[PDB]
């Protein structure tokens, strides 16, 4: 069958081949509208009303 | 209001430098004479200054502790006389006095308990310092200890009052009314204590008699006031409340102010049977107090004003017979009248003044607590005429046993009054009576 033996490590290699199944997976991001907000940085932070406001404003 | 704030804070350095003592209190008269200007107070608050104001009731209990912590330092010449740690004496008046001032001075009620209680610490130094008998110990406890442990209660119930409220000013906590069973007794029971109420007095007979001469002053005469004057700031929103449980207090201070009227008559202690006598008057304060009216509210202020001053007064007079015969009990006590005559007629005006003897301010306030209290219900009118007879009935026993008969045989040889005692004497009841003529400003705080 004029067929010759493959090299020693010529199974062992990574193989890439053209995919007949032509559906490679997709890729997907989670989203999460209602996540817990926080302060975001461009907050603009004017001086508290009246302070501490603790007990006599201390 | 930060003119005397700011002066007695740089009055603390005058207790380091030497040969100060008498200096001292000059600069203590002088404030007084200063505060003595600036009325022009109301019944809402005046003289705002960061959170410290003044109105009519602060202003009179102010102006009695400065005359009182004053008269202090002219009472314990003794501490001067020793030189016996004078220095730290007198930082203890001048930071006890601060804590009274910012107590009355403060217009939130969270303050007003800040510095209550810790007034207290120096006051408790003072006992323990300066008192001669072993008891002092055994005595210093009780004054400590039965405060606090209805004290840090009553911090629970101030702070439950913020949730509901959101502040503590007084204005704006008048605005409502409570229903809650509870709170009703970590406002109250906290100063029932401190009138005190009759069946919880027994730290005063102790911390009393065991005190020194100026411990007595002030424990007489402010601290008894600090529950007093706490009252009348805190039964404005327990109004609805107090309806129900004040036919409780008031029977037990009634009642309470009699039996013990008799048990003065079989004391034998100077400084127990006045200190006694400091129950009796108190349970007819906190009685016409828990009457609510206009009247009991009114009397009651002044009832407070006056008696602090004769209490105080009489208070001189058992350390003056005690430094010299050298045991305070009755017996050793007799015929004063002979050895130190020119005392005996100031024995007699400030005992009669705690009689309710005319024309002194107290009988001003004992008229108006006795027409609320007979207003309140017709069946007053048997123990208050018992209270009021036996009121008089240790009062002479008091006077007349220690100065009418004949003189102890044992007594060695003793100093006469001093030109100081006399001073000290007449500042005691002299105010107690002008004070008549502009009852005006120190009633009328409401
Ligand atoms: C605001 C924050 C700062 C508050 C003030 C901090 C400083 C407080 C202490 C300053 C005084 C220090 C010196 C002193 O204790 O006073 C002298 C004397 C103490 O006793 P003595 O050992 O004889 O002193 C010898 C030194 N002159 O004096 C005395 O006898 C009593 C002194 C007061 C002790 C207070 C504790």
């Amino acid at each position: 069958f004029d067929w010759d033996r493959p090299s020693y490590g010529y199974f062992s290699r990574a193989k890439v081949i053209q995919s007949a199944r032509e559906a490679p997976k997709k890729e997907e991001k989670v989203s999460y509208p209602d996540a817990t907000p926080g302060l975001p940085e461009d907050y603009p932070k004017p001086p508290a009303k009246y302070g501490s406001r603790f007990h006599w404003l201390e | 209001m930060l003119k005397i704030i700011f002066f007695l804070l740089f009055l603390i350095p005058f207790c380091f430098i030497n040969n100060m003592y008498w200096m001292v209190q000059i600069m203590m008269f002088f404030i007084s004479f200063i505060f003595l200007l600036m009325n022009n107070f109301m019944n809402y608050w005046s003289e705002i200054s960061y959170f410290l104001g003044c109105d009519m009731l602060s202003y009179g209990l102010i102006l009695l502790s400065l005359w009182i912590c004053s008269l202090m330092l002219l009472a314990s010449e003794m501490i001067n006389k020793h030189n016996n740690y004078k220095n730290l004496f007198l930082l203890n008046i001048i930071i006890l006095l601060l804590l009274l001032i910012l107590t009355f001075s403060s217009m939130s009620l969270f303050m007003f308990y800040l510095f209550f209680e810790s007034s207290l610490i120096p006051t408790l130094f003072l006992i323990l310092g300066w008192g001669y008998q072993p008891e002092r110990l055994q005595a210093g406890l009780y004054l400590l200890f039965y405060t606090l442990l209805v004290s840090l209660p009553m911090l629970i119930g101030i702070f439950y009052l913020m949730n509901k409220i959101g502040s503590m000013n007084f204005y704006l906590m008048n605005n409502f009314m409570f229903n809650y069973d509870l709170l009703y007794f970590c406002l109250l029971c906290a100063f029932l204590v401190k009138m005190p109420m009759f069946l919880v007095h027994l730290w005063l007979p102790k911390a009393h008699v065991e005190a020194p001469v100026s411990g007595s002053m002030i424990l007489a005469g402010i601290m008894l006031k600090l529950g007093g004057y706490g009252m009348l700031r805190v039964i404005s929103f327990l109004q609805l409340m107090n309806l129900k449980y004040s036919f409780v207090w008031i029977s037990i201070s009634l009642v309470g102010g009699v039996l013990v009227s008799l048990v003065c008559l079989r004391q034998t202690d100077l400084k127990a049977l006045i200190a006694y006598s400091s129950v009796a008057h108190m349970g007819i304060v906190l009685s016409g107090l828990l009457t609510m009216t206009y009247w009991g509210l009114c009397g009651s202020y002044t009832l407070m004003i006056a008696h602090g001053l004769c209490s105080s007064g009489l208070f001189c007079l058992a350390n003056v017979s005690y430094e010299r015969l050298g045991s305070r009990s009755m017996l050793i006590n007799k015929g004063l009248l002979n050895f130190m005559p020119s005392m005996t007629l100031w024995w007699f005006l400030l005992s009669s003044a705690n009689m309710a003897a005319p024309p002194t301010l107290n009988l001003l306030g004992e008229i108006y607590l006795l027409n609320s209290i007979v207003s309140w219900s017709w069946i007053s009118m048997i123990l208050l005429s018992f209270l009021s007879f036996f009121s008089a009935a240790y009062t002479l026993y008091l006077y007349s046993f220690s100065q009418h008969g004949k003189l102890f045989s044992g007594v060695y040889s003793f100093s006469s009054g001093k030109i100081r005692e006399y001073l000290l004497m007449l500042l005691h009841w002299l105010p107690l009576n002008l004070l008549i003529l502009k009852s005006e400003s120190f009633m009328l705080w409401l």
